[PDB]
Parts: structure tokens; C-alpha cells; sequence
DNA sequence: GCTAAGAAAAATCTCTACCA
DNA sequence: AACTGGTAGAGATTTTTCTTAGC
DNA sequence: GCTAAGAAAAATCTCTACCA
DNA sequence: AACTGGTAGAGATTTTTCTTAGC
């Protein structure tokens, strides 16, 4: 949903939730 | 009571060291008082608490460390959010050839942080004086603690393993480095995305670089501030920028930091 | 749905559009523009590199380049034999992706060694921009020569300062994002094509309104949850799930 | 077809050692056709399966081994079934006193199995006869896999850490070890059922005895044999001895081996 | 391994032109790739 | 005398498909992994191989088992 | 007098290092 | 063809026991 | 022509050794 | 006051796909 500078907010299972920048990996995954 | 079964249990604790349910069965005390008997004795507590962390996964952070293989010095750069491996074999185990590896990965991809243990290669004026011209941030293991940088020496352990597969292939140790580093970057696949480890570090690298662009173009011409209500106090915090308004909540940004807010507890003025 | 593949397929024969840019208008999927741009008469390199030598300060520097976007590889090598072109080679074919070599009628890269290693990780090498790149590798050296104790340092920090701090072309890009968007647009295109291949390996026989009759045997090409679009008769169309019975073929 | 991509895989097999999702994304061939030729290959197969097995536990069971402490040899016995400790300082490592210490052990409880590594103290005529006299079983584990005894090398870390506790309330290291035999043996509760090891040794050891005896005089006044059908094929078996009756199934015993079957198949004679 | 199977299985196909359950059962492969040198025949039709 | 030997091929196919896996062990001081050796039997835990007319055993988490389709 | 909220004390469950 | 990992403690989560206020 | 049993092939989940 | 275990393969269990017989 939104890529921050210390946090990430994605949606998951219909649960807003946010995340450390950290402990995540964005990819676009083809496939 | 029990008063007199506390003085004996300190006592025998004293010459025996019991654990807490030998004392808490055989002076009928109760089980908080056994506990703290022991709690407070110094020739116990020798445990730890039995967890493990997490280390960091930034698209910009790098591990590096040094391994040796038949009478030779192998030098391995890991990135940890891809698993893709660089290598190279030293003629020595100085500050020099660190600091020239170091330059040369900084010239080709994009570093940023740097992970090491406390080596006496990776503590020196010479890999200072490249961190600070390139611009990195370097940091060290707690010392001697090897899990700080679990990524490195798993991949030391599948070096050398491809490297026994494909001994008879090569003549030299240099020859049989790079081979193991094409097979791994580029015929293994398995993992997040069913990709390779060079598919991988192309698409988080460009992922970050498009994500990047999109978000500077939505937020140049955004409007419909929020304020919003929160905390322990019922206050009345000020002008929050309004990111994604979604069914159930908002998401707002107060400070350059992100919030996830519901919808009873804020007002959109435009 | 429908509208928007007859819309596709109006602009398509206009004005001959890519397969992104109609995915992403008219709200198709993917396979079906690649599909509409697969079927037409008229529509119908990113692993490249170029290698050199040179000489510096008597010195022998050598250079490789990656083509469609600019990307510098050097180093400084101790001879001009066989053997280091071939590590040198191999090195870089083992962190970069490489398919075809372009190279000059040297003696060093016309050699027995160089030849192992292009017959080992399947390189095409072919004997005849490395210019240029000298001259501008040049330029940079010379630029911040007073920075560094040795010819090394100076020739890996050009080099970083030709990929990433060089900004120019037509959006103000550098070189390392041009190489990473090519080789990743690449890697989209070969993945959709697996997924096309083995998509097209399936039949489908199918029922018309108002008939009781199974029509001739026509390709799958999307199977979604409620719809379906087969080729058939050079045409393009989408039925209900319905009235559709999806075979496996075995036409190799 | 993918024939002509079997072909090939095979020949990027030989030369680049692929697993199989890389071969099965990349030359379009079914996974199994991958698997097969991935284990066809002898360079591969480096890796176990993955599981654990689990000890003997019997009640008459004793496992051994040898450690060092401060320059001496100490030896340690374990009852398995109970957590129970023996332990002794040894002048030397030789067979003449690992001979003398077992045929105490077996003056003094009741020995018939034990288990010990391949040390060259314990594979020697000494013990041998010793073993013979006494009458035990001998059994050895597989070449350097401490893991087939895992009882005593457990014991052999609870020691020291008890040793190191109270070491300074001893003048000697005999007597360290004797005072951390007592203090494992007596003052230290918790696990099966809430005993100590001694207590353990004592509960287990008179329930084995009292139940032979309570089931020989049950089965010396027994009758109402069971005609039972069972197996594959439905035939009958002969005289076979009922033992408990129940809601459900009965339990007979046929050529000493107990079974379960239910009522349906079986009938009781008197 | 049913990698030699594979070959033989073609020999005797272009030979008898067998059909798939029978080269399956005979040379101990598995279904789809006898089910595929059915296939890639131009006179049978695998059925 | 043709029907008896279709028998006795279908026997000897069925005998032949029970019992034939390879194996590759660890053992040893310096655990290598070694070339492949007949099953003969396989408890829980540890397995007997035999391997140049010797006889070893090996536990189950130092072997891998290899059959045929 | 009866019932339920709240908190204290006890019981269970998962996870770790060390044993040549 | 007949072999094999285990022990005990630090926290976290779930359950039982005990006092007191309200109706 | 439609439906369900059976088996093959693929996808997911838990567990292990090694990295000075 | 700002630090941290992880990677990939061998089997076991659950799920999806494909052919064929019966009504
Ligand atoms: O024990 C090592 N690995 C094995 C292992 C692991 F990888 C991961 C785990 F979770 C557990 C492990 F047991 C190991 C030891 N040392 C060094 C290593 O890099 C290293 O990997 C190293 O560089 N130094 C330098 C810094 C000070 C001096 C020289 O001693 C240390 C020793
Ligand atoms: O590595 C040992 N323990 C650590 C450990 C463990 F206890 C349990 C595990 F699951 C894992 C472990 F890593 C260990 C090694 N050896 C011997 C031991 O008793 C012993 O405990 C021993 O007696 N010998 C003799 C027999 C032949 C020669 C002399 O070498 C061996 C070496
Ligand atoms: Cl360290
Ligand atoms: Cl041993
Ligand atoms: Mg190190
Ligand atoms: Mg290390
Ligand atoms: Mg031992
Ligand atoms: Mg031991
Ligand atoms: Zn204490
Ligand atoms: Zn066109
Ligand atoms: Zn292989
Ligand atoms: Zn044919």
C-alpha cells in the first residue's frame, strides 16, 4: 500500500497492517 | 506455618543447592518462596533465555567474511535480501586486498551497509578509508558470535560444497571459485519467487527503484488532510497527510511516520 | 471484456501498438495482447557485451561494456596472455548474464583458452563504442588522478563514478539503472512465455446458443473462473464456461 | 514434445550439476523426468534424511562412558530407565579398572544389559570376562556416533555443572564428585513423576518385581480359551490364552505374542 | 533410471508403433512420456 | 511350457522390483560420503549395507536410500 | 446469602546449549 | 538380518484458586 | 452424455547438518 | 541507549489433474 522511509503498510487477508522496512521484501514476482 | 520451613530451606540451599520443587516438597513452603531462594543465589543462574533475533533485510545491505580451502584464502559478499554471492581468492589475509575487494563490489552494485565480524582485516584504516569515500555504513558482530551473520557462513558452507562437485573439471583453485559462483548464481533455482539468485537481485533492485518513482508522482498533488484523534488522552493531534482511505480505516502519515487510524477517530477536511 | 479486445484490436490495426501499453488501456490480460500482437503481419540485445585492451601509465588495462546501456567492467591486468583474458572472461560471465561476445582480431582473444571458456559457460564469440569508453574512462582517470596512491584505486573509482554519479539520455538516468530495467523487462517477457506455452498445449470444443452441436476444436488461450477465449477461425472470442469442454492435445 | 529437452538436460546436468526446478523451468520437462535425472547422478546424494531414532529404555539397562576433569579420568554409569548415577575417579584408562568398576556395579544393582562406545577400555578381555561371569549383554554402538548413547553424555554435562558449584567446599576432586553424585541423586526433583533419581530407581525396580508376581498367580488359575480369525485369508487358529475381556476387544495371547482383536472375530470356549 | 527406457521405447515404437499403456507397462516408464512418443508419431493418435 | 514361463517372468519381474536399492553412506572418522552398496536390512534408526563383501551398519541420519520407479 | 470481577499462584508448553 | 539423542532450565500462555464488592 | 472411483503428478509442511 | 541465525534438501502428508468404466 504505501513504501515509507522506517515502515511499510500492506494489506493482508483484508488487515491493514505495518511492518519495519527491515523485515520485509517488495518483489513483483513474475510468475 | 511454614515461617521456620523458610529459615531451614535457605540453610539447606546453602550447602546443597537444591532446585525450587526439592525445597518446595520437602519444607511444604510455597512455590513463589522457593523460587526466589534460588533466584537470589549466584553460584546459580548459569542459562540463558532460549530465543534467537532476526538480522536485517534491507535491499542495500551487504555481509562479507573469509574462508580458506586447500592452503588458500577465499573472500565471500553476500546480499541478503537476494542470496547473490561474489568471491575471490586473496593472496593474502591483509587490510589491503580487503579494501580493494570492497572497492570493487562498491564500483559495480549499490551498497550501503556493510555487516562483518571483528576480524583484523575488517578493522582497519584502509577498509575505513574506502567506507568513508564511498559512503558506507559499516558494522560489527557481537564478538565471537557467529550468528550475527548467519547468511555469509551458510553460503560458506554451499561454496564449498559446489566447489567438491566440480573439482575435476578445473585445474587451479581460482578457476574452480568462479565456477561455483556461476553455478550457484545462475542454475540453482528454488526459494521465494521459484527464481535464481541473479533474478532475484534484478527484480528487488528495480522493484525498489519503480516503487520509488510511482510514489513520488501520487504524493506531488495530494490533498484532504485528516485530523485525527488518539492516544492515551483525548487530544486533538494537527494537519496528517492522508495516504489510502480503505474500508474499515485510514491510513494516515503524522511526522514522517505511518499510522493505521479507523474511522471514528478522524475527519477528512479538504 | 469483450469491447475491450474488439477496442484492442481497432487500435492495434490503427496504429500497431505493444502488447504493455494495450494490456494496460483497455484492461485485458496480458496473454490475450500478447496474443493479439503474436497474430499480426507486420510485427512480425540484452545479453550482449564488447570487450578491449588499453594502455595506461604502461599499464594494461582491459574493458568491457555492456552494450544497450552503457556499463563499464574494467581491471588492470599483469600481461596480455591467453589466461588472464580467460579469467577475466569467466569472471564476468559468472556475475553477469552473458550470451554474445563481440570482440577484435587481437592475439590474445584469438586463443585456446579464451576458447575453453566461451565452449564451457556457452558463450557465441564474433570477431569485427569500446572506444568511446576509453576515451571517456580516460577523461574520469585523469579527472581524479590525485586522489590515489596507485593506478588500481583511480581505475575502480572512475569506474564507479561512470555508473552511478553519470547522469544523462533521455529520462536522466545512469548506467546501472538502465542495465537493471533491460535485463529485468527481459526476464518479464521469457516468464510470460512459459506461462503462453503451456497454456497452448490444451483443445477446446465448445457449444453455441441455440444449437445442440459441439463446434470444431479450438485453441485455449486464457481460461479464467467464469470465462473463456479461444481462437478459432482466426478469430478471437470469449463463451461462458458453460457451455465449453476443455481437452488436453497431443498435435506435437 | 520435450525429448530433445531430455537430451539436453542431461548434457547441462554433466557439465553444470543443475537441480531439478532449474532443469524442469528451464527445458520444459515434467518435474519426475527432473527428480530422475538428479538421481541418477553419484557427484550429488550428499544428505541424510532427516530424522532421529530412540534408545533402549528397558528396565535393566546401564549405559557407560569416560570423561576428563582437571587432569584426571573420571567414569560415569547411568540407569536409563530412572536418571540414576554412578561415578568413580580412575587411576588410568586401562581395562583392568573399567573391569573392577563394572563388577561392582554389578555386586550392587541388578545388571543385565549395557552399552557403551568403541574406547579401547571398554572393548577388552577384562570386561569380557567380567561380562561372562556376571552375566551381561555387551553391546557397542556404531563407529563415532555419540548420539546411540545419549543418557550418559547428558549425565556427563549435569556433573560438571554440579562440580563447578561446589568446588570450593571440597579440598580434593574425589570428593567433589562424590558430593555432586549425592546432590544429583537426592536433592534435585522434577520430571516423571516428580521424584528425584533415587526415588525413581526405588519405584520402578519394586513395580517390575510386584507385577510378576501379581500376574503369575492371575494366569495359574486361567481358562475360557479363544478360537480367533484373523489375517489376510480367513482362516482359524487354534488354543489361544484370553487375558482381559473388554468393551470393545478382547486381548488373547497366542505363541506368546499378545494381541488385540474384537469381538466379531473371535469365540471363548470354557 | 528409465533414461535408457526412453531410447529403447523409441526404438521399439518406430518399429511396432506401439501404443502408450503398452510401452509404459513394458519398459517402465512413466505415463507422460510414453503417452508423448505416442505424440510425436505422425501415423498413430494416442486414444 | 510357453504359459510356464510367462509365470516365472512375472515372479521373477516381481522379485526383482521388491528388494533392488543403492545406497550412499557416511562413516568413518572424517565423514566422506562413499559410493552406493545393497540394502540387506532397515530397522528404525539405522540400516545394514553391504558394501565390497563387508558387512556395515549405518544409522538412518547418515544414508540416503535410492529405489526405482 | 448468592454471584461475578479481579488478581495471585500454579500448571503446561515450546525452545535452547552442551555432552572429547 | 535385530539398530536408534537426551536432560533440565528460562519464559510465555493457559488454568485454577482466593478475596471482596455489589445486589 | 453425465458422474464418480482410482491413480498419477504436483504442491506444502516439518526437520536436519554445516558454516574456523 | 539502536542489536539480532540461515540455507537448501529428504521424506511425509495433503491436494489437484487425468483416464476410464458404469448408468
Ligand atoms: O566458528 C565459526 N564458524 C562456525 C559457526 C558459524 F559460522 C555460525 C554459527 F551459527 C555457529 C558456528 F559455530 C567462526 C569462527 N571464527 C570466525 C569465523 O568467521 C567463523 O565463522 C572468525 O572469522 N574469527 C575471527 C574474528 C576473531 C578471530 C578471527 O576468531 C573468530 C573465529
Ligand atoms: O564428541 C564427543 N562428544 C560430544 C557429543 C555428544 F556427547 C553427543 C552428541 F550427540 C554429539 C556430540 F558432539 C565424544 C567423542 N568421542 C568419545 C566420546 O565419549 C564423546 O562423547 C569417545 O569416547 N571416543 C573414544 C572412541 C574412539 C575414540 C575414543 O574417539 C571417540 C571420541
Ligand atoms: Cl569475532
Ligand atoms: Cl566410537
Ligand atoms: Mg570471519
Ligand atoms: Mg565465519
Ligand atoms: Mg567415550
Ligand atoms: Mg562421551
Ligand atoms: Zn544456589
Ligand atoms: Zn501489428
Ligand atoms: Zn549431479
Ligand atoms: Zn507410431
Amino acid at each position: 500500500i504505501w513504501k515509507g522511509e522506517g515502515a511499510v503498510v500492506i494489506q493482508d487477508g483484508q488487515d491493514l497492517k505495518v511492518v519495519p522496512r527491515r523485515k520485509c521484501k517488495i518483489i513483483k514476482d513474475y510468475g | 506455618g511454614f515461617l521456620d520451613g523458610i529459615e531451614k530451606a535457605q540453610e539447606e540451599h546453602e550447602k546443597y543447592h537444591n532446585n525450587w520443587r526439592a525445597m518446595a516438597e520437602d519444607f511444604q513452603i510455597p512455590q513463589v518462596v522457593a523460587k526466589e531462594i534460588v533466584a537470589q543465589c549466584p553460584k546459580c543462574q548459569v542459562k540463558g533465555e532460549a530465543m534467537h533475533g532476526q538480522v536485517d533485510a534491507s535491499p542495500k545491505t551487504w555481509q562479507m567474511d573469509c574462508t580458506h580451502l586447500e592452503g588458500k584464502v577465499i573472500i565471500v559478499a553476500v546480499h541478503v535480501a537476494s542470496g547473490y554471492i561474489e568471491a575471490e581468492v586473496l593472496p593474502a589475509e591483509t587490510g589491503k586486498e580487503t579494501a580493494h575487494f570492497l572497492l570493487k563490489l562498491a564500483a559495480r552494485w549499490p551498497v550501503k551497509h556493510l555487516h562483518t565480524d571483528n576480524g583484523d582485516n575488517f578493522t582497519s584504516s584502509a577498509v575505513q578509508a574506502v567506507c568513508w569515500w564511498a559512503q558506507i555504513e559499516h558494522t560489527f558482530s557481537v564478538p565471537y558470535n557467529p550468528q550475527s551473520h548467519g547468511v555469509v557462513e551458510s553460503m560458506n558452507h554451499q561454496l564449498k560444497t559446489i566447489i567438491t562437485q566440480i573439482r575435476d573439471q578445473a585445474e587451479k583453485i581460482e578457476t574452480a571459485v568462479q565456477m561455483a559462483v556461476l553455478i550457484h548464481n545462475f542454475k540453482r533455482k528454488g526459494g521465494i519467487g521459484g527464481y535464481s539468485a541473479g533474478e532475484r537481485i534484478i527484480d528487488i533492485i528495480a522493484s525498489d527503484l519503480q516503487t520509488t518513482k510511482l510514489q513520488n508522482q501520487i504524493s506531488k498533488i495530494q490533498n484532504f488532510r485528516v485530523y485525527f484523534r488518539e492516544g492515551r488522552d483525548q487530544q486533538w493531534k494537527g494537519p496528517a497527510t492522508l495516504i489510502w482511505k480503505g474500508e474499515g480505516a485510514v491510513v494516515i502519515q503524522d511526522g514522517q511516520d505511518l499510522k493505521v487510524v479507523p474511522r471514528r477517530k478522524c475527519k477528512i477536511i479538504k
